[PDB]
């Protein structure tokens, strides 16, 4: 039951300082390194350094100037912050144990997306996504809802609280005018639907939104 | 710095079939019979998950299937035989010499029979209506292979400016894809017009599938 | 027996070594055979004089034969500090040679020992001349263990040298020898100084010279590894002439790469020069 | 220079080892002043002092091990300094045979004999501990100094041969000196202790039975001073290997045998 | 050989509490820092499960309450808070000296409130009764303490010849008890005999509880 | 997934030789030790031995002897063979992995019980066990299925296999006259009850028995 959590703020605005704590559950931190690797899709992935068990750490030698990880063994968090951001260090940052007697990292974390930007968080807006005519109609017709309006990544969109999870098709984000669209869709049985109510959960961690939605046809 | 290149930076193959991935080094990452070059595994929006530590040792907990040899500078991942599971990137980490350096991953993709789209068109919803703006998105899911284009028809006229597309990644159980393509529109300009369809283009069927609302 | 001559042959040093101790030998006959007679007044202390020079060549030879030995159970690395050890006896040679000559200087200034035909003047030559071919034949400027055979013997045969021409100056004088064999005295002892100090450092398990400037670097890059916590109980001393052993302790993580540290410290002191080294690896409880 | 005094005060072999020195420092003056070998013999304790003061002095850089194998170097130097005593006492000896003033009957000579015995009397014996050799090297430094003393009166018997008694005790004092050369020679060739030698197989096959223990191999064991052992191993283990319970055992299993100093090197095997 | 002994043989402990188990060894299983004592957790009907490596690291995926302490001969393995999941036998193990030792395990019995058996008797079977024998089983389902009897009642005769009894083990979900009370009889002894009645003496009530079948 | 699986006969007739092949899968044999563990009720548990990455194998001193444990590389079995089997060699054994580094036992395998005896083999006699009156009715009704005369351990009792797991009771079995008898008791809801069926299907490997009774009422 070897757990990593990683909470930190989803935007950061250049030239300030990141913070996030890793919260470690099913060992301790007296015994374990825990190492902190980021990934982007500009530089792939990237080793940021590691906390010992005694308090040494190792940093990266590029990074050495602008990383600090600190520890407390109480508690079993470990705290990363990183000092000037710019819009290179726009990153999935990972904190990971370390594979004892080893130089790998067996067990990662829920990495947190951080992003580097000077505009604002925008709450999203979610639309449902319904057949134009009731006709045609087949052993299986596709569902979904639509999520536009939306800063910075990232949104969980969740269908009827995760009881209907097969068929699910969430589509990658684009941006477009410093701004995020998203695309979901579930496919249901028609004798389901609308004989079942059908909802998805749009959840946005920045903007602290858990609005949820029904699917009403026409 | 170590630095690490992957040959190829993307493999395809087919089920129950034998796939190799190639890690490079710049300098060896060896010392006294161990070499420090370690797999990871990193499939659809999950962290990367540790395979091979040290170039030859499995990772307790995870399939006989994959397999790591090589030593020196030279290191070879092999899957064999190849899952639909298996649909992921690939990383070749060293520890030999701080810091710590990945390399540029290499995907799998799946080989597999073509799968013809299931194309859906969703008209534009009331209450987006009432925000002000339109936007009409054709879903197409379950197809085979990823080279597939959509042409908007509206009332006979084609338009490249709005049109938004996304791609999903292959998934893990039948390791087929999904596209969504979003077209967006303003209010006076989706009320002008009144038909609006989206094609498929895709290699098992050259006759394209259309589906269409006149609202 | 037999397997000694065969061992003579195998080493360049060895057969100069035989060749100069068989020459001394004859020596050592003519010699008496002219002590034998009314003029061994001077002839005997000579005698005994070349007889010490023939123990220190003997010795010299002895160890550049045994230094090759192999390995057993009682020594663990071999023969090679049989060089070192010879290195040592023949500078402690000199030594006693400049206080035997001193007091042969006091007692020429003291009481005439002028019983003699002169025999011992054209003698005195021939040993020059032993001198001069010796110091043009041994010219110089696991394994490996010669270095300090040739200068030890060198350095006797420079001093041989200087009791030769201490004679010569005091015929010179004749037509003070005290003063020369003074100055001859303090020049090979200088002389000798700087190998005793080498041995005495070598032989007291001192840090080599060589080693001591980049033991720290040394040190601060096996505490930059990773997982390292000290680094303690650091012993580097010198085997033989080229071949350091050093003992070292680490102190790591509860769950450090034992193994990548392991071979980074062997690589780090390694390129330091250090050709056997122990990294005792202990992992620390939190 | 204070300082020197306070350290010979602090250690009980420096502390006859001084006194003594005083003793033929005076008698060195009587002796030139009866005259308007022996500065030899101050030489030798000299050495034997100088070490007992350089070996409980503090490990540097340098000297990583301190300076206890002065001790050594001071015992070989005094056999070495025995056996040239005796080479001149048999060349002196041969200049008695081939070649009288006898002031004072030269009976300061039994006085002598008596501040050997006195020395006989005292000096009589049988990281730390540092002293066990300089002693044995007195003892027979001042037995010779007796046997000397003998050659005198020897001679004086027969006149009512001294060569011969010469060729005796330089014999018999060669052969005394044997043992600590032998044992001098032994420690400064990095030979394995002629004590923990015997133990040294059991203990080997002690640690090969440790639970998951491969090869044992590049074993050195070395004396350092006299009572102190340094030991080095290297041990190839399986990839699993519990390595702090090895290197517990070992470092017990060695430690019961002798060992003081103990440097365990475990290496991982690949299967 | 290190004899190593746990005290108390069986510890009573409620939920939520504290419950200490105390390992001693004949001699020291310490070595260098690190005492080489092991602790296990072996529940009902499965194979022992480490908690504790060296005597005070948690082993991987356990939960944070058990803790370990202790040095040399003594040790002490900590649970707190309690759960009703840790009713099991707790051992000691040691690595110190060949050969590998265990201490005799020590049982956790879980105390909450007291509980009244469900008592129910199911009369012998067709088939059995083609087979030539009469077996009747009394089952006493959910009961607490464990300290309970069977009292076997034929017409009011009491006999304690063939009354068979089994306990099963504290449960992990509700820290209960069960228990099964099988009488064998033959043929003839069946079938003379007409009322059997199972009487269930249990401390929450002094009148026992009745069940009874007549054929 | 490291799973360890021993494979061996029930019974051992005194003085005769047992042989378990230990199979092992999620983890090498070439980097991983396997240690053999056998707990008699008497005797708790006792270490019989060890095999390591190379072959090199340690045993108790007791059993020095009388035993020899194998390894194959290659099909990943380990096999664990002992001669001179007495009584008090009755115990269950398994087969566990190293924990790598530390002297303990991380993964254990289900141990297979082993009874030294000169009795035979019985296949076990299940008859199913219903309320005498369909009286007294309440909402849980208690059910249930005898086991008689089997030999030996274990018998492994499921109901409707496995998909009822819950207020399931498999009691001890006991030694009379040489054999054993194991009682199961469980509680269903008495609308389930007999509207649907419920079957326990009784497993005795020794005798290779998958009977499975329906439950009659009356
Ligand atoms: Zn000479
Ligand atoms: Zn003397």
């Amino acid at each position: 039951e070897v757990q990593l959590q990683e909470s930190g703020p989803g935007l950061v605005a250049p030239s300030q300082s990141l913070s996030i704590t890793c919260t470690v559950s099913g060992f301790s931190l007296t015994n374990y390194a825990v190492h902190w690797v980021r990934q982007s899709p500009g530089k792939g992935l990237e080793w940021l350094g590691v906390i010992w068990s005694n308090g040494r750490t190792d940093y990266n030698a590029a990074f050495i100037s602008r990383l600090s990880i600190s520890k407390d063994n109480s508690k079993s968090q470990v705290f990363f912050k990183m000092n000037s951001l710019q819009a290179d260090d726009t990153a999935i940052y990972y904190c990971a144990r370390k594979l004892a007697y080893e130089g790998a990292m067996d067990y990662w974390g829920q990495g947190t997306s951080v992003t580097v930007s000077s505009a604002k968080t925008t709450p999203p807006s979610v639309y449902p996504l319904a057949p134009g005519s009731a006709a045609q109609t087949n052993s299986m017709v596709t569902l979904g809802c639509l999520v536009k309006g939306y800063f910075p990544e990232p949104v969980t969109v969740t269908w009827n609280s995760g009881s209907l999870s097969s068929g699910v098709h969430t589509f990658p984000a684009v941006l477009q005018s410093d701004l995020y669209t998203l695309s979901s869709s579930v496919t249901v049985p028609s004798s389901t639907w609308p004989s079942e109510t059908v909802t998805c959960n749009v959840a946005h961690p920045a903007s602290s939104t858990k609005v949820d939605k029904k699917i009403v046809p026409r | 710095d170590i630095v690490l290149t992957q040959s190829p930076a993307s493999l395809a193959v087919s089920l129950r079939r034998r796939a190799t991935i190639s890690c490079r080094a710049s300098e060896s990452v060896d010392g006294y019979g161990h070499s420090f070059m370690h797999w990871y595994q990193q499939k659809s929006g999950q962290p990367p998950k540790l395979l091979i530590y040290r170039a030859s040792n499995l990772e307790s907990g995870v399939p006989a299937r994959f397999s790591g040899s090589g030593s020196r500078t030279d290191f070879t991942l092999t899957i064999d035989p190849v899952e639909a599971d298996d649909a992921a990137t690939y990383y070749c980490q060293q520890s030999n010499e701080d810091p710590y350096t990945f390399g540029s991953g290499t995907k799998l993709e799946i080989k597999r029979a073509d799968a013809a789209p299931t194309v859906s068109i969703f008209p534009p919803s009331s209450e987006q209506l009432t925000s002000g703006g339109a936007s009409v998105v054709c879903f197409l899911n379950n197809f085979y292979p990823k080279d597939i284009n959509v042409k908007w028809k509206i009332d006979g006229s084609e338009r490249q400016n709005g049109v938004l597309n996304s791609w999903t990644d292959q998934d893990s159980k039948d390791s087929t894809y999904s596209m969504s393509s979003t077209l967006t529109l303003t209010k006076d300009e989706y009320e002008r017009h009144n038909s609006y369809t989206c094609e498929a283009t895709h290699k098992t069927s050259t006759s394209p599938i259309v589906k269409s609302f006149n609202r | 027996i037999s397997g000694w001559f065969r061992s003579i042959l195998s080493d360049k040093t060895s057969r100069n070594l035989f060749f100069f101790l068989c020459l001394n030998l004859s020596f050592a006959f003519v010699e008496l055979l002219y002590g034998i007679w009314s003029n061994c007044l001077g002839l005997i202390s000579d005698s005994f004089h070349m007889f010490f020079d023939s123990t220190a060549i003997l010795a010299g030879l002895a160890a550049s034969v045994i230094s090759k030995w192999r390995d057993n159970d009682a020594f663990s690395y071999g023969y090679v500090r049989a060089e070192v050890l010879a290195g040592f006896v023949n500078g402690l040679f000199l030594i006693f040679t400049a206080f035997f000559i001193f007091s042969e200087g006091v007692e020429r200034a003291l009481a005439p020992p002028d019983v003699h035909h002169e025999r011992l003047l054209l003698v005195s030559i021939l040993g020059f001349v032993v001198n001069l071919i010796g110091i043009f034949v041994f010219k110089h400027g696991t394994t490996g263990p010669s270095r300090q055979i040739l200068q030890g013997v060198f350095l006797h045969i420079l001093a041989d040298t200087l009791g030769s021409i201490g004679v010569i100056a005091s015929a010179i004088m004749m037509q003070a020898d005290p003063i020369c064999s003074i100055l001859i005295a303090i020049l090979i002892v200088v002389s000798v100084i700087p190998l005793l100090r080498e041995s005495v450092g070598i032989l007291m398990q001192r840090t080599p010279p060589l080693l001591e400037n980049s033991l720290p670097q040394c040190y601060q890059r096996v505490q930059q590894l990773q997982g390292v916590y000290s680094l303690q109980e650091q012993h580097f001393w010198t085997l033989c002439s080229d071949v350091y052993v050093g003992t070292l302790k680490l102190i790591v993580a509860p769950d450090a790469d034992a193994r990548w540290i392991l071979s980074q410290t062997h690589n780090i002191f390694t390129q330091a020069g250090v050709r056997q080294l122990y990294v005792q690896i202990d992992f620390a409880a939190m």
